């Protein structure tokens, strides 16, 4: 029942892979769209506007002519309002940088490797999630510049974490990475509810040794991306399938799942074709009512997910697409790929 | 679904929270 015409697109100039494109889902109702994309050593802000313009707002030029940026991810300031951007990448440091002047505010160094991907608490936008190179996720407060727990260790992965998304309410985690795992990490325990309280008090940073869950059971490759949909996991190799699945037996509560269980029941699987090599993501709206994903012949799927597809094309569009991202509203879908093409979809 | 139903009242939980708030347009 979706529909998209493309009305617009673009190439940046550095003729990088982008790697990473996010609308401020932040922005308020009224307020024009903007979307930040990632590659190279750059991060450029684009404003959505009639017609299918996209206005070039900014650009962020890391003095570090050999960084690669691999994600961002946009929060607020919890004093001001003001918005915030967070990018990191193959130099496995964090920036912190005001949208408004395209200036970083503050870096963060921790990690031992290359950041594949930032995500942000969904109630807490202090609260910011990095998944590394180094086998480890970590969980900074961007307050109080403290590093709360590094995810990781005698249980934690075996090899570089890809993806991670925390659920709707900020609950938990699930991590996925080149091990072929997806590993589940509750943050309202009583430990991790107080690890939280106390980096505002100030550090001692939690070491969680021993994940809430663990598989290597629903894909026999890298997982390069995990969302929750609800209590359930979407997640994908490159394997030309994106699984639905659940810890567990099919009746078994997500919150009842005991750290040993051997079990996991597959929902469904959303299939398409030519999407076999690494570092692929999918996304979804914020409602949760469609699923997109690029392919790389530049072909982009999108699914209704209030049913359970529509294929979009555009004959100059042949290069992969890395990451899509929805408006809020979802009325653009914007799609960024290997050759540093940007395309702009508008929904019918 | 009954997980369709938790997407439903857990976004309208955030959504919400993102109404009340008044973040400063980039
Ligand atoms: N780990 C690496 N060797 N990387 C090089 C390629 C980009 C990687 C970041 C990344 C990881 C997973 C899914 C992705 C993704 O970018 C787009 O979709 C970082």
């Amino acid at each position: 029942k979706y529909s998209f015409k493309c009305v617009n697109s673009l190439k940046e100039d550095h003729n990088q892979p982008l790697f990473g494109v996010q609308f401020n889902w932040h922005s308020k109702e009224g307020d024009p769209l903007v979307f930040a994309t990632v590659g190279s050593n750059r991060v450029t802000l684009y404003e959505c506007h009639s017609q299918g313009e996209i206005r070039l707002l900014q650009s962020y030029v890391d003095a570090d002519a050999d960084e690669n940026f691999y994600t961002c991810a946009w929060t607020y300031d919890s004093n001001t309002s003001h918005p915030l951007l967070a990018v990191a990448g193959s130099r496995g440091i964090i920036r912190i940088i005001n949208p408004i002047t395209m200036q970083c505010i503050k870096h963060y160094v921790g990690h031992g490797n290359a950041i594949n991907e930032l995500k942000f608490h969904p109630r807490d936008p202090n609260l910011l999630l990095s998944v590394s190179k180094d086998h480890a996720l970590r969980l900074w407060n961007i307050q109080t510049d403290t590093l709360v727990a590094i995810f990781g260790g005698v249980e934690g992965h075996r090899d570089e974490v890809l993806s991670a998304d925390y659920d709707l309410l900020g609950e938990k985690i699930m991590s996925c990475g080149m091990d072929h795992s997806l590993k589940l990490w509750r943050i309202n325990s009583k430990r991790m509810m107080n690890a939280i309280k106390e980096s505002y008090d100030y550090f001692i940073s939690q070491k969680i040794h021993f994940p809430d869950f663990s598989t290597r059971d629903i894909h026999r490759n890298y997982v390069d991306c995990v969302r929750w949909l609800g209590d359930l996991i979407l997640s994908k190799s490159c394997e030309n399938a994106i699984v639905c699945w659940k810890p567990g037996k099919m009746e078994d509560d997500i919150d009842k799942i005991k750290p040993s269980e051997s079990n996991v029941t597959i929902l469904g699987r959303f299939d398409y074709s030519q999407c076999d090599i690494w570092y692929m993501r999918f996304s979804m709206d914020f409602w949760q009512k469609m699923l997109a994903l690029g392919n790389q012949v530049g072909k982009l799927y999108v699914w209704d997910l209030e049913v359970e597809c529509t294929t979009l094309t555009h004959h100059k569009c042949g290069a992969a697409i890395r990451q899509t991202s929805f408006s809020r509203d979802s009325s653009i879908l914007i799609a960024v790929c290997d050759d540093a093409s940007i395309w702009r979809w508008d929904r019918l | 679904s009954s997980n369709r139903q938790k997407i439903l009242e857990r976004t309208e939980i955030l959504n919400q929270e993102w109404k009340q708030r008044r973040i400063q347009p980039v």
